[PDB]
C-alpha cells in the first residue's frame, strides 16, 4: 500500500491511471518529498497490467509553480553543505527524473496554467500534452537564482523546441510562451476553455480520451511507445547523470541561497 | 488583459520573496504578571480603551491567548496592539494565527494586509485584499470577478477595487484605504494622499490614518508634512509607538538628531516597560553625530536616563 498525501491524489478508471495534484492555494509548489511521491505513483502506474494511459492533472490557476522554496533563507544535521545537497537536492532530482524517463505507459498532461521550474521540466518530459487555453507557458528561471538546467531539460528543450530558442530562453531567462509551443507542436489539443475552471476541463480532457481510444489494440500502444522510446533514452540518462551533479557546485558555492536571502529582504522605510 | 497572476514569468521573483523567509510563531513573554488571571482578556481590553502602555495591553493578551487558544477576538487584539508598537512580526504571527481560527475575518485581513505591504510581501498583500473584498461584499464582488498579456496583479487588483468602488451608492471608507494601499505599493504616492486625505475628511479622528498619512507623504520625500501628520497621530494617541518610530526616521532624514535619538530613547522605553526591536537605528543617529560618550553604549541591557543630556527625553 501506498501512503497519503494532502497534496497529491490518484484513481484508476479503466485504463487510465490519473494523478491529481490538490493544492491549489500555493500554486501547486511541490516540496522534495512531494516529487519523490510523484515518482512512487509513477512506479505504481508502471505495474498495473490494466493501465495503458498515465494522466497527470493539477488544479486552480497554475499547473505548479515548481520546488518549494518556502522557509529557505530562514536562519535556524549534516557534517558539511556537501552532503546536506547532496541528500536534499541530487537524490531527489535524480530519482524523480528518472522515473519519468523510464515509464513504460503514456503519459499524458493536462497543462490548466502555466508551470515552473522542475516541474516544467517534467511537463516536457511527458509524451502528450493539452493545454486548456493559450495563456500557458513554461519558465525555467535557472540564470535568476544561480542555477543550471535541471529535470533533463538539457536534451528535453532542445529536443522539443529548438536549439536557437532553447538557448534565447535559457540564457536570459524568458518563458516559452505559448506561441512557441504551437510553432513546434508541443500542444496536441487546446481546448480553449475559461482559465477559472480547472475542474471542467480535466473532465472534458478525460472523456474526449475514453472516445478516442475506442477499438484500438492497446498492447500495441505501449510496444509502439517502447519503441518509439529507445531513440533518446541514453541521452537522457546520461544528461541526468550530469546535471544533478553539477549543479551541486552551484549550491555548495553559495549563490542561490545568497540571492533567496536578498529576494525576500525587501522591507519598506516608512511604516503604514 | 491579464494573462495570469506572475505576469508571464519576471514576476517569479518578487512572489518568492512573499515565501523564502517563511512563517515565524508568535514568541511569546516570559514575565508576564497576568498569567492566570481569568480577566486578563478584559483588562487587556480595557488598556486598549483607557490610553494606558501599549506593552502591557499585549501582556494581557499573551496571558488571554496563553489561557484559550481558540479565543479569535484574543488573537485579533493581540495583532492589534503588537502592530502598533511596531513589533511587525509579533503581529503579523498573531493576525496569522486569528485568520486561521477565524477565516471570515474582516479588520485581521485588513490589518495583516498591511503589514504585508510593511514587510515587502506585496503579492500576499493583493491576495489578502481580493479575499478581504470577496468576503465584504461577495455577490458584488463575484460578478465583477467574471468579466474575465498587458496587466500584472496590482493593475487588476487596483481596477477591481476602483469598479467596486463605483458600484455603490456611498463612498463608505475602508475600501479608500484599500485603494490608497494599491496605489501606494505602485510608488505613485499622490494617489494614495489624495486617497488618504479623502478618508480623513470623513472621518478626521482617527490615529492610523494620520500615521498612514506620514508614510505617505514621507515615502515622497515631505518630510515636513510627514512630521506634521506624526505629531496629529501622537496627539491623538500618546502611547502609539509606531508613530514615534517613523517620527525619528524622518528627523534623522531631516538633520534633527537631538530629537531623533530623544524618541528612540522614548520608543526603547515604551516598547522596556514590563516589571526589544531594532536598535541599530540608535547607534546609526549616534554615528551621525558621532559622540562616542553614547555611540559607544549600545546595550539591549542598559538605562535609557542613563542616556543623559541631549539623549535624553
Amino acid at each position: 500500500e501506498i501512503r497519503q498525501n494532502e497534496k497529491i491524489s490518484y484513481r484508476i478508471e479503466g485504463p487510465f491511471f490519473i494523478i491529481h495534484l490538490m493544492n491549489p492555494d500555493n500554486l501547486n509548489a511541490l516540496e522534495g518529498e512531494d516529487y519523490i511521491y510523484l515518482g512512487e505513483l509513477l512506479e505504481l502506474a508502471d505495474r498495473n497490467r490494466d493501465v495503458y494511459f498515465t494522466i497527470i492533472q493539477s488544479s486552480g490557476r497554475f499547473f505548479s509553480s515548481g520546488a518549494d522554496f518556502k522557509g529557505i533563507a530562514k536562519a535556524q544535521k549534516y557534517p558539511s553543505e556537501t552532503s546536506k545537497w547532496v541528500s536534499n537536492f541530487v537524490a531527489r532530482n535524480v530519482y524523480v527524473t528518472d522515473a519519468f524517463i523510464k515509464h513504460s505507459k503514456v503519459l499524458i498532461c493536462c497543462l490548466n496554467g502555466p508551470a515552473i521550474g522542475l516541474s516544467a521540466a517534467l511537463v516536457a518530459l511527458c509524451d502528450i500534452v493539452y493545454s486548456i487555453n493559450d495563456k500557458v507557458y513554461l519558465l525555467y528561471p535557472f540564470a535568476n537564482l544561480g542555477l543550471i538546467t535541471e529535470g533533463g531539460t538539457t536534451v528535453s528543450l532542445p529536443l522539443k523546441f529548438g536549439t536557437n530558442t532553447t538557448y534565447e530562453c535559457l540564457m536570459f531567462n524568458k518563458p516559452f510562451k505559448y506561441d512557441i509551443m504551437c510553432e513546434n507542436g508541443f500542444i496536441s489539443k487546446n481546448f480553449n476553455m475559461p482559465s477559472s475552471n480547472a475542474e471542467a476541463f480535466n473532465a472534458k480532457v478525460l472523456e474526449e480520451l475514453r472516445e478516442k481510444v475506442k477499438g484500438l489494440y492497446l498492447p500495441s500502444c505501449l510496444g509502439m511507445k517502447k519503441l518509439l522510446k529507445s531513440n533518446h533514452i541514453d541521452a537522457f540518462n546520461k544528461a541526468n547523470s550530469v546535471e544533478v551533479n553539477e549543479s551541486l557546485k552551484y549550491w555548495v558555492d553559495g549563490e542561490p541561497l545568497k540571492r533567496f536571502r536578498q529576494l525576500g529582504s525587501k522591507q519598506r522605510k516608512h511604516r503604514l | 488583459l491579464v494573462n495570469d497572476d506572475l505576469n508571464l514569468g519576471e514576476d517569479y521573483l518578487k512572489y518568492l520573496g512573499g515565501r523564502v523567509n517563511g512563517n515565524i510563531e508568535y514568541a511569546f513573554q516570559s514575565n508576564n504578571e497576568y498569567f492566570n488571571n481569568p480577566n486578563a482578556y478584559k483588562i487587556g481590553c480595557l488598556l486598549m480603551e483607557n490610553g494606558a502602555k501599549l506593552s502591557e495591553a499585549a501582556l494581557a493578551f499573551e496571558a488571554a491567548v496563553k489561557e484559550k487558544p481558540d479565543h479569535v477576538d484574543a488573537w485579533l487584539r493581540l495583532g492589534l496592539v503588537q502592530t502598533q508598537n511596531e513589533k511587525e512580526l509579533n503581529g503579523i504571527s498573531a493576525l496569522e494565527e486569528c485568520l486561521k481560527l477565524d477565516p471570515k475575518n474582516l479588520e485581521a485581513m485588513k490589518t495583516l494586509a498591511i503589514s504585508y505591504i510593511n514587510e515587502g510581501y506585496d503579492m500576499s498583500a493583493f491576495t489578502m485584499l481580493d479575499k478581504w473584498a470577496e468576503t465584504k461584499y461577495p455577490e458584488i464582488w463575484s460578478r465583477i470577478k467574471q468579466q474575465d498579456t498587458h496587466i500584472d496583479m496590482n493593475a487588476h487588483i487596483t481596477k477591481q477595487f476602483l469598479q467596486l468602488a463605483n458600484n455603490l451608492s456611498t463612498i463608505d471608507p475602508e475600501i479608500q484605504l484599500c485603494l490608497g494601499l494599491l496605489f501606494y505599493t505602485k510608488d505613485d504616492f499622490d494617489k494614495t494622499i489624495d486617497c488618504f486625505e479623502s478618508a480623513l475628511r470623513v472621518n478626521p479622528n482617527d490615529e492610523l490614518m494620520w500615521n498612514r498619512l506620514g508614510a505617505s507623504l514621507a515615502n515622497s520625500n515631505r518630510s515636513e508634512e510627514a512630521i506634521q501628520a506624526y505629531h496629529r497621530a501622537l496627539q491623538l494617541k500618546p502611547s502609539f509607538v509606531r508613530a514615534r518610530y517613523n517620527l525619528a526616521v524622518s528627523s534623522m532624514n531631516i538633520g534633527c538628531f537631538k530629537e531623533a535619538a530623544g524618541y528612540l530613547l522614548s520608543v526603547l522605553s515604551m516598547h522596556e516597560v514590563n516589571t526589544d526591536t531594532v536598535i541599530e537605528t540608535l547607534k546609526r543617529v549616534f554615528i551621525a553625530m558621532n559622540r562616542d560618550d553614547l555611540l559607544q553604549e549600545v546595550k539591549p541591557g542598559m538605562d535609557l536616563k542613563r542616556f543623559k543630556g541631549e539623549f535624553s527625553f
